[PDB]
């Protein structure tokens, strides 16, 4: 039990995966596993072996350190992040449901209605739910009469999100009006919402607001921006899904709480979410 | 079977300390017993208020004897709030409580209610670009600046040997409680004020003669104080969380931050 079953999932900058040396995994990289399928009627697959790196990984290497644990890593298949379908769940909240994963390390945000089935560590990542544009707008965020009443202009606002995750479950369950009119405009991925919002096709994003920091200040010509300057709301974090009652957590929130103090979390921040804009 | 006892500490915008009308009686305000009856209300106030009632439990709020947050000294023991929750004379911490390493050993945070940071509070008219600044760094009798006693931010400038230069200035000239620190900045006697941005920046929008210079140079937040035992936890955490997703956490930073 010193070994343990550990699950990502890939997103920059806090899991970046990428082909390994057709032998090892170098440099700041870990291996990293991925289930992938022979064909789409069998279930027969292939375990191919990946490298994984970035903020969240390099946690997972402090912490594998400090607590002396070894892993493998694995990323998830069924689903992404996390979603209870039909009171079932998937995604990287699903394998540690289901016993198939002792932790789950990534981009995975801290709600009340996962910490009911997994137990999370204390935030590592401040996060939560913000708005990006480009650009040139007057909205005040969520809250602003624009998301929550679309149609009271001729034309409406143009605003979507990437479904499935933390974001779309606080609006349907805060929004009901907002989330049934985004559904609509909903992108399957981040990559694909900031094109529609350089294109013109998209007036607004409501995604995770670390990831849409990151993207900003990364931006070629400083135009994505998250209004409010950066304003948040349902503030919460990244957190380290583990078993309910599960016994290693009570040193990765110590140790954790240690890389605070230490100012050891400060490199990392100043390592994989440095913005030029 | 019992009451719970909540542990706070007079800190505004999140617990404001007045005394009682002569009727012995005081927004949401229930009677606090402070070093006498007292009046106590404001943002963790009225989150143990939404507490309260999304568990149904009873309550009964009394300030802290010693007027501190709690640090861990050798004689080791707790003082301030830690050490009336470890000892029995608290069952739950509900002030900003800020979240690390040493208090977690011994208690249990729930999720953090909020998110925040520290920064550095002067008089308007005094001009430090931050927390790397050469007067404070390498700092001289000339340039004064220090935090609260037996807190979390003396607890940061102790616990790296780097910061023991920073620290030492600090020794000699922190106060007893944020209140004092903060007018004392304003008698232009204290030249820097090292304290949650939570709470500085919050007093700079009420009071337009001090201003907070840096941003924030370390992030921290605030959670609930209990016990290892407290079989509260599983539900503290879960009506925070959920505090903070029902944009009602937001209600309260609009009305009292
Ligand atoms: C975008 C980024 N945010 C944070 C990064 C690096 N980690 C931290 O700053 C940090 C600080 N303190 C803690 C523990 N206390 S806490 O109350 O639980 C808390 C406070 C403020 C926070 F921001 C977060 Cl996340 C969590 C955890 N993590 S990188
Ligand atoms: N971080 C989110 C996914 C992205 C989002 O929904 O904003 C989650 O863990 O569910």
């Amino acid at each position: 039990d010193n070994h343990l079953s550990i699950v990502t999932l890939e997103e920059a900058p806090f899991v970046i995966v990428e082909d390994i040396d057709p032998e090892t995994c170098v440099r700041n990289t870990v291996p990293c596993r991925k289930f992938v399928k022979i064909n789409n009627s069998t279930n027969e697959g292939m375990n191919v072996k990946k490298c994984c790196k970035g903020f969240c990984i390099d946690i997972l290497k402090k912490l594998s350190r400090t607590v002396k644990f070894t892993y493998d890593l694995y990323l998830v298949t069924n689903g992404k992040h996390g979603k209870k379908v039909n009171n079932v769940w998937n995604g990287m909240i699903g394998e540690v449901v289901y016993q198939r994963a002792v932790m789950a390390v990534g981009s995975l945000t801290i709600n009340e209605e996962r910490s009911e089935v997994v137990d999370f560590s204390v935030p590592f990542v401040e996060t939560g739910i913000s708005v990006m544009v480009s650009r040139g707008t007057q909205v005040t965020g969520l809250s602003d009469k624009k998301f929550q009443r679309p149609h009271d202009y001729s034309p409406p606002f143009r605003f979507g999100t990437v479904p499935n995750g933390s974001t779309e479950r606080n609006i349907r369950n805060n929004y009901p009006y907002m989330h049934q009119y985004m559904t609509r405009f909903n992108q399957r991925g981040v990559e694909d919402a900031l094109v529609s919002l350089k294109t013109g096709k998209l007036d607004a994003f409501i995604y995770d607001a670390a990831v849409l920091n990151y993207k900003a200040g990364r931006d070629e010509g400083c135009k994505l921006v998250t209004i409010g300057s950066g304003y948040i709301f349902a503030t919460t974090g990244y957190g380290i899904a583990l078993q309910k009652g599960s016994p290693w957590k009570r040193q990765i929130d110590l140790a954790l709480l240690q890389f605070v103090g230490d100012g050891e979390m400060e490199e990392l921040e100043t390592l994989w979410l440095t913005g030029i804009c | 079977s019992t009451r719970l006892k909540i542990v706070t500490i007079h800190q505004e915008p999140f617990v404001y300390v007045k005394p009682t009308m002569s009727d012995g009686t005081c927004v949401k305000k229930v009677i606090c017993t402070g070093p006498v009856p007292q009046c106590c209300y404001g943002f963790c106030i009225d989150l143990l208020i939404k507490l309260a009632r999304t568990m149904n439990f009873t309550y009964e709020v009394h300030l802290v004897a010693d007027g501190k947050f709690g640090t861990q000294e050798r004689v080791k023991e707790w003082n301030g709030m830690m050490g009336e929750l470890l000892s029995g004379q608290a069952d739950m911490i509900v002030a900003p409580l800020t979240i690390n390493n040493e208090r977690a050993q011994y208690i249990e945070f729930s999720k953090p209610f909020k998110y925040q940071g520290l920064t550095i509070l002067v008089k308007k008219g005094t001009r430090i670009t931050g927390i790397n600044d050469p007067r404070l760094r390498n700092p001289s009798d000339k340039f004064i600046y220090a935090t609260v006693k037996q807190s979390s931010v003396d607890i940061y400038f102790r616990r790296q040997v780097e910061l023991s230069t920073m620290y030492r200035h600090m020794e000699k000239h922190n106060y007893e409680s944020a209140a004092e620190a903060i007018q004392a900045v304003r008698d232009n006697k204290l030249h820097a004020f090292i304290w949650d941005s939570a709470v500085l920046e919050f007093e700079a929008s009420q009071k337009c003669d001090l201003v907070t210079t840096g941003e924030l140079f370390f992030r921290s937040g605030f959670g609930i104080g209990m016990r290892k035992d407290s079989p509260w936890k599983q539900n503290v955490s879960l009506s925070i969380l959920k505090s903070h997703e029902n944009g009602f956490m937001e209600d309260l930073d609009k009305t009292w931050v």
